[PDB]
């Protein structure tokens, strides 16, 4: 797909949910999360 | 329903004979001889309709503007022809490019042209599809057709 079909806004699938926009300003990004993955004990 | 108003434009109205000139003065001979829009060197103007939506209008300035701050303040605005089956619906809901052909040699867009017998070739589909509902005739004399003349923002351009 290079847009969201005919009378859709988005895309969601479960190959886990994901959610796709094919538009930018479909997105605001409101936070910043600095992490790491912690080594399992 | 619809905010779309259609405006007759009088064949005297210097805006009728603007649109018209341009529509008869850029028809060009095409590589396919005529297979996919018809044989024709002229066209039988019928009607010139302004199409008023102040939503559909509203939503297009929108763009052109946040186009042109991200194109040195230049819209790189055009009045270009578009043909497709689709001209009923875009008049009232607008372009979407949900419903854009991704098999175009272009991608999934919505396609213009500076010549309007190039638009006329996609009137009734891709390569003139089945030609005219009523007689399946590409070069049908007899059956009405209806192109888009259209403000379009290029922007910042791609050449492919
Ligand atoms: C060799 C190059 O090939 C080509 C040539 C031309 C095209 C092409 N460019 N634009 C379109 C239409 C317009 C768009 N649809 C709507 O804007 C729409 C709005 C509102 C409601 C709708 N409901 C249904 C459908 N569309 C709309 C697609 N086309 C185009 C697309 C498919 C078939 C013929 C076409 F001319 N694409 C490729
Ligand atoms: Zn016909």
């Amino acid at each position: 797909m290079a847009h969201s079909p005919p009378g859709h806004h988005s895309v969601t699938g479960r190959p886990l949910a994901e959610y796709v926009i094919y538009r930018g300003e479909q997105a605001y990004p409101e936070y910043l999360i600095t992490y790491q993955i912690m080594r399992p004990e | 329903g619809s905010g779309t108003i259609l405006i007759d434009l009088s064949p005297d109205d210097k805006e009728f004979q603007s649109v018209e000139e341009e529509m008869q003065s850029t028809v060009r001979e095409h590589r396919d001889g005529g297979h996919a829009g018809g044989i024709f060197n002229r066209y039988n103007i019928l009607k010139i309709q302004k199409v008023c939506n102040k939503k559909l209008w509203e939503r297009y300035t929108h763009r052109r503007k946040e186009v042109s701050e991200e194109n040195h303040n230049h819209a790189n605005e055009r009045m270009l022809f578009h043909g497709s089956p689709f001209v009923n619906a875009i008049i009232h809901k607008g372009f979407d490019e949900r419903h854009a052909y991704i098999g175009g040699m272009f991608g999934a867009g919505i396609y213009f042209a500076e010549n309007s017998s190039k638009s006329n070739q996609y009137v009734y589909g891709i390569g003139g599809g089945t030609g005219c509902p009523v007689h399946k005739d590409r070069s049908c004399y007899i059956c009405h057709r209806q192109l888009l003349f259209c403000r379009v923002t290029l922007g910042k351009s791609f050449l492919q």
